[PDB]
């Protein structure tokens, strides 16, 4: 079960910014 | 090996201009050199698997208070990177999470040269997140620890989570629990006290 956890962190990098300029898209 | 002479040069042209001690090179090296001899990862994306081992050296003794201050090269297949850190992060942990419970005082964690002024503001941090319960992963007093150096990133406070992890001796990656789903999509741990004194807004990434 621990290999299964690797996205888990995908958003802790790809994600965070992605969403972290969506309240911000102005 | 391909990847692996790519990834160390481009891990160390990053290191050396933000000015990083060996501690990240040395660390960053002996990362990749597990997870480039990987089944699954047979050097997909260069670029993540080097960004990620370089999070993973610079998680305690490294991180300029946040990760953006370094996100130079975060900003390409970043959904690789976090996805090689985790495969690392589980393979090896300091196993400072053993304590948590004399960060009662506060008063010690701020002796590095740091104001009151974070102090006051880390509390209101930490009972706003306890309050709500936003991270029942830990302890109550988990919170108080790491909202100092939430505290301190907002305040423009260079800080590392070694002197939380060995000088405070509360526990290191307690902080990275707390700090976890401790923010629906942004840093909404300020009561009303808190006036942000790092203007970024968007501020992902610790």
């Amino acid at each position: 079960y621990g290999a299964l956890d690797m996205a888990d962190f995908e958003f802790e990098q790809m994600f965070t910014d992605a969403l972290g300029i969506d309240e911000y898209g102005g | 090996s391909r990847a692996m002479m790519n990834a160390f040069k481009e891990i160390t042209t990053m290191a050396d201009r933000i000015n990083l001690p060996r501690n990240i090179v040395d660390r960053t090296n002996n990362l990749f050199k597990q997870v480039y001899e990987q089944k699954s990862l047979k050097g997909r994306a260069n670029d993540a698997i080097a960004s990620a081992c370089l999070y993973i050296a610079c998680r305690q003794e490294g991180v300029p208070r946040t990760f953006k201050e370094i996100c130079a090269v975060s900003r390409i297949s970043k959904k690789e990177i976090g996805r090689c850190f985790k495969l690392i992060l589980k393979a090896l942990e300091t196993s400072v999470d053993l304590i948590t419970t004399g960060d009662f005082m506060s008063r010690f964690c701020s002796n590095l040269c740091l104001p009151k002024q974070v102090q006051m503001a880390a509390t209101h941090i930490a009972r706003k997140a306890v309050e709500l319960d936003l991270v029942p992963g830990r302890s109550p007093i988990s919170v108080a620890a790491a909202a100092i150096y939430m505290a301190s990133q907002a305040s423009a406070e260079k800080r590392t989570q070694k002197e939380i992890g060995d000088i405070a001796g509360v526990a290191d990656v307690t902080i990275r629990q707390s700090y976890r789903l401790i923010y629906p999509r942004a840093p909404d741990l300020f009561p009303t006290d808190f006036k942000f004194d790092t203007p970024v807004d968007k501020l992902p990434q610790l």
